C-alpha cells in the first residue's frame, strides 16, 4: 500500500493543520465542523490498512 | 458428463453452488458478489441481467423485477410490444447462472438442480422446471428451499424428527415446518408474510434518522435523492455493523445546508434504540410462525430444532427473540445468504454419485519379466496392470564382446530367476565385436487384448529385430498364481537375492 | 569466498554496490533509500550511523559530520574523554555499511573496494584504506571516484583516449580529466569547488519564494522553522519535476496565517525562469572545467568523451551548458547518482574473479509450441526467453483408443496453427490403445546455446519415444522477425479461436 | 469407441477381416467357414444366410 500512505501524509497532515485553525468566529466554522469528520475518517481509512501514527 | 450445478432461484436475488472435491463452494458471478440479484432488462435485443441490470433499470422502462412471483400462472409481460412468460424470463436469468458457472469451470455445464419455495405447487413447479430446460439446463431434480437448506446440517441421516426453518429473505419472509419422516421431509406447514426483510429494517433506521434531522435542523431529507441515497446506504452499513457490535457512529457530513451554511449530519446510535426502534418488525414476525405451529397440530415444544436462512437473519434481536419462544439454539455458521444454494449443490453432487456398478477388463494377474543378467528376475510388467499395454526397457552386454544374447521370459513374483515359472526361451545373434560398455539393446514386451504377449528383442544401432511371441498356454492361472504370490509373502526375505547383486564380483571382467 | 562489494565513500553520504548476475544491483539499507548519509553519533555505548543519527543530530552534543574532510590528518575529536581518528569514524560508517550489505546478501562479507575523490594524496588514501581495515574489511584495491564511475561504463576497454568527468554531488562540485592509456587509467587533472552543488540549486528557489511572499504578504517564512521545512521539501520536489517538464505548480495551502486568518501560497514556475535564477551557478561550473583544461594545457577538441556524475547532473540547463561548452554530448547512459558505487562494485567484481562473459544471442527469437487439438497452437517456450534452457509438458491423447499422436512443432506468436511457422512434424506410435486423456505423453523442448532445438516426445507407460532436431530457428534475416512481432498484434482478434470451446465439443456421452 | 471391421461383398461370396493386436485376423461364423456363402432366406419367423 505504502506509496499511498506516504504520499498521503502531507494531505492527511494539512488536515491536522487545518484542524486547528481556530482563531475563528461564524458560519465558516461550520465548514470546519465539516472537516474534523473527513480527517477523523481518513484516519480510520488508513487504519483499515493498519497505518497508525 | 458435467457436474450437477445447484441453483437457488429467488424473488429478491438468486445464488449458484457446485461441489468439487469433498468440498462445495459458491460460484461468484462476473462481478464481485458471490450472490447475484435476480432481474433482467432488455435494450439491444440483447439481454442484460443481474446487478449490471439493476444499474440501468431507470433508463429502459423495460426491466423485469422479481418475476418469480408470477411463475405457474397465465401471466405474460409486454416488452416493446412482445409478450414473455415468467419461465422465459427466469429462464434468461438461468442462462446467466449457468453461463457464468461455465465461465468458472471452463467446463460447459448442463445437469442441474434448482430450488423453489415450500408453498409452491405442481403448476408452478413445472414452470420453474420448464424455465430450466428452456435455458437449456436439463434438470436432474427440483426441490424445495427449506429442505435444501436442511442439507446445511443434512439431517436426513439423523433421527426422524420435526424441524422448523425460519427464513428471512432480502425482500420477503417465509416460515416452514417439516417432520422428517422415514428420513425425508413431509413438509408439515407453510407460513409467513410477503412484505418483509432487511430493507424493512434498513428503512426504520433511515426513517428514525431523517425524522430526527428535520426534527433538530428542519428539513425533510427524502426530498433530495442525493442524501437520500447517502442515507439509505449509511443506514445499511449501520445495519450490518450492528449485526455484531454494541454501538456505532454515523456521519454524513456536508449532507445538506441552511443559511449558516453547510449542515453536517452526525450521530451515535445504540444497539437498543434500534432494537426497540425495530421492535415492530420484531413482534409482527412470529405470527406466521405460531399459526403454523397449530397449523400442523404441533406444540412449540413439538419441534426438535430450528434452522435459519436469509442473510438478514443474522441479527441481534431476531435471534435473541426466537429460540426463547422456541426449543434450542438456532443453527449456525451455514452462511445464510447462500445456505440454500449450498443445499442445492449438495443434492446435485449426490445426483451424479448414482452409478455404483462394476466390471471386468483384465489385470495380467501375474507380473512378467526377463531373467536379467547376473541370473536374477527383473520385472518388465508389474503385476496387476491392465488390458494390453506395452513396456520397453533396455539392457546390455554381459561381458566383454558378447556375440549373442538369450532372453528367458518368466512369469512370477520372487526376485530369483529360477525361483518362478518360465516360458519360451529365445535368443539374438548378429551382435558385433563391441566391448563391455555401451552396446545398447532395446527389448520390449508388447501385450495384446486377451492375455496374448508378444515380445521383441532388438539391437539399437544395427537394427536387428529377432523376437518371439508367447502363446499364453503354459502359464497357469487357476490357482497357481494365487499360490505363488503368497509364496512371495511367506518367503519375501528372498531379498537375500542381493547375493548375486553382490556377485557383481565377476564384473571385474 | 565472499563477494567483493564496491563502496563509495562520500563526504556528504556514502553508497554501496555489489555484483550478482552479470549486472550490478545496488544494496538498499534499512531505510529503503539507496544512499545513506555519512554522519555518526554516540549516546551510550551505542554507535548510531547514517540517517537515523542525522536526525538526533540536534539532541546530541556528539555527532560527527562530514568527516571525510579530515581524512588524511592528525585531527582527533573528543567524546567521553576519548579522541578519535577519521580512520575510526569513517570506519564506523563502513561498519554499518558492511552490515547492511551483508544483510541483503546474508552470507557474511569480508572483501570490499573503496573509492576516493579524484585528488586524494598518498597519506590520505592510505588513511582511508586504514579506515577500512579498522572496519574489518580487507581492502582489495582503492580507486578514485572518477576512474570508478568511468569504469562502470567500462570504457576502460575502448581505445586510448581522453575522458572528462564532471561530478556534482549535492553540496560540492568536482571535475576530473582522465587519460586512458593501455586499458589503464591515469588522472591528468583535478578541479572543483567545495561549496557549489545541487543543494544550493535548491536554495535559489527556496529564497525566491520567501522573497515573493515577503514582497506580497510581507511575512518572512524563513523565520518560521517548519515553514522553512515544508518549503525546502516543495522546492526540491519542484526542481525534480522541473528537470523533465517545462513548468510546475508549487502548492502550499495553509503555509501560515495573518491576523486576517489562513494564508495560501501557490504558484507556477517555469523552466525558463528557474534557468534565470540559476544560470550563474552553472556558469560557475564551467570554471573549474576550464581551469583543469589549462592545467592539461588543453582544449575541448582534446576531450574525447564525457561522463556525468551525481544526481543533479540531471539538471537540463546544466547539460545544456556542457554541450555549448565542449560541443560534445555527455554519456549519461547509466544512472548518474549511483554510477560511482556501481563502478566500484565492477572493479571488485574483476578483482574477486568474475571476468567479462560476452554472453549474446541470449534469447529465443520467438514462441515455440506444438499444435494441439483443434489447430490451437499451444505455447511451450515463450518468445524472448534466454536460450540455453528447456521445457517439458505432458499431453495426453485426443480420442478413446487413439493409437498414435502426431506432434506438429510450431514457431510464432499467433494463437492459431495456420498463422505460425511450421518448423517440423513427426509422429509417435504404439501407445497402448486405451481411453482419451488417460495416457501420459511427455514432450520436452531443449535449446542449446546455438539456437538449435531438439524435441523429444516420450510415452510414460512405454518409455517408447521419438525425436527431431529442428534445423535452425535461425538462418534467415531478422526482418521477418520484426514483421511478425508486428504481425502478431496486426491481427489481434484471431482470438476468435475461442471458437474452439465449440470445438471442445469432442466429449461424447 | 467400438471396433471397425472390413467386409467384402459380392456374387460368389463375401469375407470379413478385422484388425486385432498387431495384424488382421478374419472372424468365426456360428459354424466354421472362413467364407460364408452369398445367399439368404426365410419361410416364416426368423431367417438365415450363408451355407
Amino acid at each position: 500500500a505504502q506509496s499511498l500512505a506516504s504520499d498521503l501524509l502531507p494531505v492527511l497532515d494539512n488536515f491536522e493543520r487545518a484542524l486547528k485553525i481556530e482563531t475563528d468566529n461564524e458560519q465558516a466554522k461550520s465548514i470546519l465542523q465539516g472537516m474534523e469528520m473527513v480527517y477523523r475518517s481518513l484516519v480510520d481509512a488508513l487504519k483499515k490498512e493498519g497505518v497508525e501514527a | 458428463m458435467s457436474k450437477i450445478i445447484g441453483i437457488d432461484l429467488g424473488t429478491t436475488n438468486s445464488c449458484v453452488a457446485v461441489l468439487e472435491g469433498g468440498e462445495v463452494k459458491v460460484i461468484p458471478n462476473p462481478e464481485g458478489n458471490r450472490t447475484t440479484p435476480s432481474v433482467v432488462a432488455f435494450k439491444n435485443g440483447e439481454r442484460l441481467v443481474g446487478e449490471v441490470a439493476k444499474r440501468q433499470a431507470i433508463t429502459n422502462p423495460n426491466t423485469i423485477i422479481s418475476i418469480k412471483r408470477h411463475m405457474g400462472t397465465d401471466y405474460k409481460v409486454e416488452i416493446e410490444g412482445k409478450q414473455y412468460t415468467p419461465q422465459e424470463i427466469s429462464a434468461i436469468i438461468l442462462q446467466y447462472l449457468k453461463s457464468y458457472a461455465e465461465d468458472y469451470l471452463g467446463e460447459p455445464v448442463t445437469r442441474a438442480v434448482i430450488t423453489v419455495p415450500a408453498y409452491f405447487n405442481d403448476a408452478q413447479r413445472q414452470a420453474t422446471k420448464d424455465a430450466g430446460r428452456i435455458a437449456g439446463l436439463e434438470v436432474e431434480r427440483i426441490i424445495n428451499e427449506p429442505t435444501a437448506a436442511a442439507l446445511a446440517y443434512g439431517l436426513d441421516k439423523e433421527e426422524d424428527q420435526t424441524i422448523l426453518v425460519y427464513d428471512l429473505g432480502g425482500g420477503t419472509f417465509d416460515v416452514s415446518i417439516l417432520e422428517l419422516g422415514d428420513g425425508v421431509f413431509e413438509v408439515k406447514a407453510t407460513a409467513g408474510d410477503n412484505h418483509l426483510g432487511g430493507d424493512d429494517f434498513d428503512q426504520v433506521i433511515i426513517d428514525y434518522l431523517v425524522n430526527q434531522f428535520k426534527q433538530e435542523h428542519g428539513i425533510d431529507l427524502s426530498k433530495d435523492k442525493m442524501a437520500l441515497q447517502r442515507l439509505k446506504d449509511a443506514a445499511e452499513k449501520a445495519k450490518k455493523e450492528l449485526s455484531g457490535v454494541t454501538q456505532t457512529q454515523i456521519s454524513l457530513p456536508f449532507i445538506s445546508a441552511n443559511e449558516n451554511g453547510p449542515l453536517h449530519l452526525e450521530m451515535t446510535l445504540t444497539r437498543a434504540k434500534f432494537e426497540e426502534l425495530s421492535a415492530h418488525l420484531v413482534e409482527r414476525t412470529m405470527g406466521p410462525v405460531r399459526q403454523a405451529l397449530q397449523d400442523a397440530g404441533l406444540t412449540p415444544a413439538d419441534i426438535d430444532k430450528v434452522i435459519l436462512v436469509g442473510g438478514s437473519t443474522r441479527i441481534p434481536a431476531v435471534q435473541e427473540a426466537i429460540k426463547r419462544e422456541l426449543g434450542k439454539e438456532p443453527h449456525k455458521g451455514v452462511n445464510p445468504d447462500e445456505v440454500v444454494a449450498i443445499g442445492a449443490a449438495i443434492q446435485g453432487g449426490v445426483i451424479a454419485g448414482e452409478v455404483k456398478d462394476v466390471v471386468l477388463l483384465d489385470v495380467t494377474p501375474l507380473s512378467l519379466g526377463i531373467e536379467t543378467m547376473g541370473g536374477v528376475f527383473t520385472k518388465l510388467i508389474e503385476r496387476n496392470t491392465t488390458i494390453p499395454t506395452s513396456k520397453s526397457q533396455v539392457f546390455t552386454t554381459a561381458a566383454d564382446n558378447q556375440t549373442t544374447v538369450d532372453i528367458h521370459v518368466l512369469q512370477g513374483e520372487r526376485p530369483m530367476a529360477a525361483d518362478n515359472k518360465s516360458l519360451g526361451r529365445f535368443q539374438l545373434t548378429g551382435i558385433p565385436p563391441a566391448p563391455r560398455g555401451v552396446p545398447q539393446i532395446e527389448v520390449t514386451f508388447d501385450i495384446d487384448a486377451n492375455g496374448i504377449v508378444h515380445v521383441r528383442a532388438k539391437d539399437l544401432g544395427t537394427n536387428k529385430e529377432q523376437s518371439i511371441t508367447i502363446k499364453s498356454s503354459s502359464g497357469l492361472s487357476e490357482e497357481e498364481i494365487q499360490r505363488m504370490i503368497k509364496e512371495a509373502e511367506e518367503n519375501a526375505e528372498a531379498d537375500r537375492k542381493r547375493k548375486e547383486a553382490a556377485e557383481l564380483r565377476n564384473e571385474a571382467d
